[PDB]
RNA sequence: AACGAGACUCUGGCAUGCUAACUAGUUACGCGACCCCCGAGCGGUCGGCGUCCCCCAACUUCUUAGAGGGACAAGUGGCGU
């Protein structure tokens, strides 16, 4: 059988796609000629494998994103969400709350404030 | 309350249907080019159990049909396609009266002069052209052209001092005298390659869609911008309309038509909603035309249907 | 990163779209002619057979051979981290 592209033909059409990838749509005969208008591809059956798997590849990345292209429209919403966002607050209520042998440790250091406490059953699995 | 209602569809192509074109002599009958290379005039039979049959496949072209346009008697069709000739049809039998050789890539748009004189054909080779009726080149617009593809090309309308206009895939809407084919003004904007442009009836409005997803509004008197809509997912085709201060627009699976008055959406034209297991769920939408009665719009899709929409009160 | 595989070259399949052809043809009738009624009819006019003869007829469907086009697992449904 076959069908299975080679390097040449995936590199190429990463690059294709990682430096047009505005211009390029969803249907396969106008990819064909943006690739072919964009590139020298000194072939027509490289072309159309070339412009077969920018498809394969833009029908996904509609989707969430692949791996090995970068483009700026799926660089922002990574960036804008790197940034803070009212989904993460502050320390999520600031009235956290310890155990002994904590509260021992602290008095060692000199604090005296705003704790609790709970003793376990006396040892693991119990 | 005026709505939209699904009137029938018509079938018989076996590709995407590109263009749909009506004259306002024959009401009767319907031309639509497709992707399987043939152009469909339809026997516009207007019963309820069908709603059309085609009448004669214009056949001969080497690739897909990129436009094409009704004369303004009705005896003739001029085509454009992706083998870069123009054709010269006969709405009587068929037979080609002249094809128009020249150019290096494919034809993407097509237009008539008001009286039928003169002929404008944008390709991908960056060139507008005129031609003479005849089938000779008349002149070439080589630079000061679009630096990417002229996606497609229109006459105004007016008697009073004539325009041609020109979008492009260089995000730009050139307006050209039809006289001298020198530039009158440029227009800036539209993020993104353009898809469509469209002149209204009053010759006083162009509105210009493309991949960015918002509809301007340009004013061919002024020379100004009027304003935007967001036309939301991406046009395709835009068409003004024939008896009402309406613009029609082609959205990826739905129809867009505003209220021009306080620029408001009357409508959302969306076909039957199946559950598609997987991937983009509707066939995408490619053209539509205003028939010239101004009842009912034929919309041309991505999955071999032509469909109907008629006006109801 | 390099070679080999693949890509590459020739070939077979498709174009009533282009280019253009008495050292290839088709159709038409100009024809003209032979033959038979084999049809209405008369046998003539209309037809039927012709690798019989002509066209400075119109054309490229069949023939030739160049340029481009066209297929990409592209579309749709399953199975796939
Ligand atoms: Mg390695
Ligand atoms: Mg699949």
């Amino acid at each position: 059988m076959g069908r299975v592209r080679t390097k040449t033909v995936k590199k190429a059409a990463r690059v294709i796609i990682e430096k047009y990838y505005t211009r390029l749509g969803n249907d396969f005969h106008t990819n064909k000629r943006v690739c072919e208008e964009i590139a020298i591809i000194p072939s027509k059956k490289l072309r159309n494998k070339i412009a077969g798997y920018v498809t394969h590849l833009m029908k996904r990345i509609q989707r969430g994103p692949v791996r090995g292209i970068s483009i700026k429209l799926q660089e922002e919403e990574r960036e804008r969400r790197d940034n803070y966002v009212p989904e993460v607050s502050a320390l999520d209520q600031e009235i956290i709350e310890v155990d002994p042998d904590t509260k021992e440790m602290l008095k060692l250091l000199d604090f005296g404030s705003l704790s609790n406490l709970q003793v376990t059953q006396p040892t693991v699995g119990m | 309350t005026e709505q939209m209602t699904l009137r029938g569809t018509l079938k018989g192509h076996n590709g995407w249907v590109t263009q749909i074109a009506t004259t306002p002599q024959f009401p009767d009958m319907i031309l639509s080019a497709s992707r399987d290379k043939t152009i469909i005039m339809w026997k516009l039979t207007r019963d309820e159990t069908n709603y059309g049959i085609p009448q004669r496949a214009l056949r001969g072209h080497s690739h897909f049909v990129s436009d094409v346009v009704i004369s303004s008697d009705g005896q003739f069709a001029l085509s454009g396609s992706w083998d870069g000739t123009l054709r010269l049809w006969d709405l009587t039998t068929g037979t080609t009266t002249r094809r128009f050789v020249g150019h290096t890539k494919d034809v993407l748009s097509v237009a008539f002069s008001s009286d039928n004189r003169q002929i404008v054909s944008g390709s991908r080779d960056k060139t507008i052209k005129l031609w003479n009726t005849l089938g000779v080149c008349k002149y070439t617009v080589q630079d000061e052209s679009h630096s990417e593809w002229v996606s497609c090309v229109r006459f105004s309308p007016n008697s009073s001092n004539p325009i041609i206009v020109s979008c492009g895939w260089d995000k730009l809407v050139k307006v050209w005298n039809l006289a001298n084919c020198k530039l009158k003004t440029n227009h800036i904007g539209h993020t993104g390659y353009l898809n469509t442009v469209t002149v209204s009836p009053d010759g006083s409005l162009c509105a210009s869609g493309g991949k960015d997803g918002q509809a301007m509004l340009w004013d061919l008197n002024e020379g100004k911008h009027l304003y935007t809509l967001d036309g939301g997912d991406i046009i395709n085709a835009l068409c003004f309309s024939p008896n009402r201060y309406w613009l029609c627009a082609a959205t990826g699976p739905s129809i867009k038509i505003w209220d021009l008055e306080g620029k408001i959406i009357v409508d959302e034209l969306k076909q039957e909603v199946i559950s598609t297991s997987s991937k983009a769920e509707p066939p995408q939408c490619t053209s539509l035309a205003w028939s010239a009665d101004g009842q009912t719009l034929f919309a041309g899709y991505t999955d071999n249907l032509v469909r109907v929409w008629q006006v109801t009160i």
